[PDB]
């Protein structure tokens, strides 16, 4: 009847067809609503490689909705898909990986956004286990990437029920642009029970390195 | 879809993505894409934040 | 039972005290008492918080 | 010698002709043996998401060693130049804005990668703590429009006044588009403070023009200080008389603010390309998913790379990137019609000989305070 139009595409270092559930999703699909699918596969992720492929399926044949697939965990990609949605009005979603992996907050347009969660939800979750163990978590640093300003608030929002008794030690920013010893400085003087770190792995990375020197990595922290 | 479609909605096509800066002809009128954010699917309590 | 507002006659210490500014003091007054049953603390915004 | 590409978007071809042009000055310039220097460009035609298609394609290609942007002479929405930020930002290849002084790119959370030598509109408060130091106004209204850019001029504004002891009341916040916004000024009556100060659109300001004149905010004992975008367009032909304004220098002028930040890049680039183990910027968009690591050093010298004498006047990057120093030149609505009262350059306003004019008429208009 509707025969919608719709694409799914699926990325990966890991064997597996979108043919094969291709037909599956369809079979499973067919009873609940009609759909016409168009399948796609591509092995490695670029921003031009994505923009170009999806602006080509999607001119050719007017699809209404497509998912997206991956077996790469990449930053960078979920905003570059999600751009493309705010101009395109294009429902988007995605189901492992990168695409599921959380993203800035989303623009006044509707994006595309399967793999967002508050990341003050995330920290409530995370709170739960210093609920149970933790207690003046050592610190909270707004590093890199998205929400360092968001976070900020949070911690604060989660401190002002001031229902039990939390507190903080540490509250600072930074990493590469100069030494990073304005901010390992700052960092020496906490001394707290638990780290709390928003930073990308690449940052992480450093910090790892930073930590050792700094002696983080030593019971109590 | 049958929440939108089925319900006196008209689930347009995207159209125009690749050339010039015509505003795509305007935003689509009624595309109540976001009209339902807590759903279930198989039972599934699915409902979306 | 139902509270709205109220057009009342209040007399205190403290308004005593307000006209006595009021002579001492250039400035007229008009006082309405404050909606809120208590003076009131600061507190989290329910979901604002 | 190796020719090191640059890339730029432009307005017109003319203007990538004088890229050009300045680029080959530029051998003479920054010693020639040490660096070769070649110039890309595009001229902007408007297709929104295959601008950026073809910068990936061609210019990260073409692995520029930075890029510059303008504001395109056609108009559409703002601040178009935010997806090659986000492009690039994989890349990690500094950009350099000529005409972008909205502060809409501002958030380098997700703007890392993104540079302009213009202030933006947020960091006219400065103006307005010394204007209002002058004065000796404490007492203001602020009026805004509810975005990232109405909110972040009340952040500086209001941080500015940190330094002081907090001030402030009556802040007020409004939601664009809306044509009916009298309710809120009736509002306003009330306060105390009769200076007010505002930021919005054109567009905006219109309705709050027409709004305010229904009610008679704009009567003497009441002064008005605004946003270059409020003197500007359709906003003056309902207008009032007697307010503040002002007009960022070299606002106009692309081109030559053009020359000025490639002969600042220069130093950036030739002063960096002495030191040891530099990495060329990823070549080819396809088979990259790393950064650039050099980048965040090339932001650290050029945080101190020193031009002041330039075409545009002197120049200097903050912690925060935004220019330093910036000047603005007051403008006042005298019969109707807009004048230079003075002009503001640096730290210190400077006034031109020209008579001031209030709300009301008279000569100055100090008292802010009628209570
Ligand atoms: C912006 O720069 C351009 C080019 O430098 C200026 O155009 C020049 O205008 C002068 C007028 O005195 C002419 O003599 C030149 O022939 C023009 N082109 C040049 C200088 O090569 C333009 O005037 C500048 N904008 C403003 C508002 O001054």
């Amino acid at each position: 009847f509707p025969v919608l139009n719709i694409a799914v595409i699926l990325g990966r270092t890991r064997y597996i067809t979108e043919r094969d559930i291709r037909s599956l999703w369809t079979r499973d699909m067919s009873l609940d609503f009609d759909v016409n699918v168009v399948t796609l596969l591509v092995q490695q992720t670029d921003p031009k490689s994505i923009i170009t492929h999806v602006c080509d399926l999607m001119s050719g044949t007017k699809i209404h909705g497509v998912v997206f697939g991956d077996d790469t965990d990449q930053e960078a990609i979920a905003q570059i898909l999600d751009f493309v949605s705010s101009q395109t009005f294009i429902p988007i979603l995605g189901i492992h990986g990168g695409s599921s992996m959380i993203m800035a907050d989303k623009d006044e347009m509707s994006t595309f956004f399967q793999f967002g969660a508050s990341i003050k939800q995330q920290a409530t979750v995370m709170l739960n286990i210093m609920e149970e163990y933790d207690w003046h978590v050592f610190s909270v640093i707004t590093s890199n990437f998205p929400g360092y300003r968001d976070f900020i608030s949070f911690i604060k929002t989660t401190v002002d029920n001031s229902f039990v008794g939390w507190e903080v030690q540490n509250y600072i920013t930074l990493d590469t642009s100069y030494t990073d010893a304005q901010t390992l400085t700052q960092l020496k003087k906490i001394h707290s029970s638990v780290i709390l770190l928003y930073c990308s792995k690449d940052e992480a990375t450093y910090i790892f390195e930073e930590a050792r020197s700094l002696g983080l990595m030593g019971y109590g922290f | 879809a049958s929440a939108m479609l089925e319900k006196h909605s008209v689930i347009p096509e995207a159209k125009t993505s690749c050339y010039g800066q015509n505003e795509r002809n305007d935003p689509p009128l009624h595309t109540l894409h976001n009209f339902m954010i807590n759903v279930t699917w198989d039972g599934k309590d699915l409902s979306f934040t | 039972p139902g509270r709205p507002t109220v057009p009342q006659c209040c007399y205190g210490f403290c308004v005593d005290l307000l006209i006595k500014l009021a002579r001492e003091m250039d400035f007229t007054y008009e006082v309405h008492l404050v909606a809120d049953g208590k003076f009131g603390t600061q507190e989290r915004v329910n979901n604002s918080n | 010698p190796k020719i090191v590409n640059i890339g730029a978007v432009l307005s017109t071809k003319k203007h990538e002709q004088i890229f050009r042009e300045a680029v080959n000055q530029a051998n003479k310039r920054h010693f020639t043996r040490k660096i070769q220097l070649n110039a890309t460009s595009v001229t902007h035609r408007p297709n929104a998401i295959q601008m950026a298609l073809s910068v990936c394609e061609d210019l990260i290609s073409s692995q520029v060693y930075a890029i510059l942007v303008s504001h395109p002479p056609a108009p559409t929405d703002h601040l178009t130049p935010t997806p090659i930020s986000y492009t690039a930002g994989f890349y990690r290849i500094p950009v350099i804005g000529l005409t972008t002084r909205m502060s809409i790119y501002s958030d380098k959370s997700i703007h890392l990668s993104f540079l302009r030598t213009v202030p933006p509109y947020s960091h006219q408060a400065l103006v307005w703590f010394e204007m209002m130091r002058l004065f000796n106004w404490n007492h203001v209204i602020l009026i805004v429009s509810d975005d990232h850019e109405g909110r972040a001029a009340q952040k500086k504004l209001e941080t500015l006044l940190e330094e002081k002891e907090s001030k402030a009341d009556k802040v007020l916040q409004f939601e664009p588009g809306t044509k009916n916004l009298t309710a809120l000024l009736l509002e306003a009556k009330e306060l105390e403070a009769r200076v007010i100060i505002l930021s919005a659109s054109e567009d905006d300001a219109t309705a709050v023009y027409k709004s305010a004149a229904m009610l008679d905010m704009t009567g003497a004992g009441y002064v008005w200080l605004v946003g270059e975008r409020e003197i500007s367009g359709s906003a003056l032909r309902y207008a009032p008389d007697g307010i503040i304004g002002l007009q960022l220098i070299n606002g106009k002028n692309e081109s030559a603010h053009i020359s000025d930040a490639v002969a600042v890049v220069a130093q950036a680039i030739h002063e960096l390309f002495e030191m040891e183990q530099i990495t060329d910027p990823p070549r080819g968009c396809v088979g990259n998913t790393n950064i650039w690591k050099t980048g965040p050093l090339f932001k650290r010298v050029l945080m101190s790379s020193k031009y002041p004498d330039g075409v545009t006047g002197r120049i200097e990057f903050n912690e925060d990137g935004d220019r330093k120093f910036a000047q603005y030149s007051i403008m006042n609505l005298q019969n109707r019609k807009l004048v230079q009262v003075g002009i503001f350059d640096g730290s210190y306003i400077i006034q031109n000989d020209r008579k001031i004019i209030w709300p009301g008429g008279e000569t100055e208009r100090p008292q802010g305070y009628q209570m």
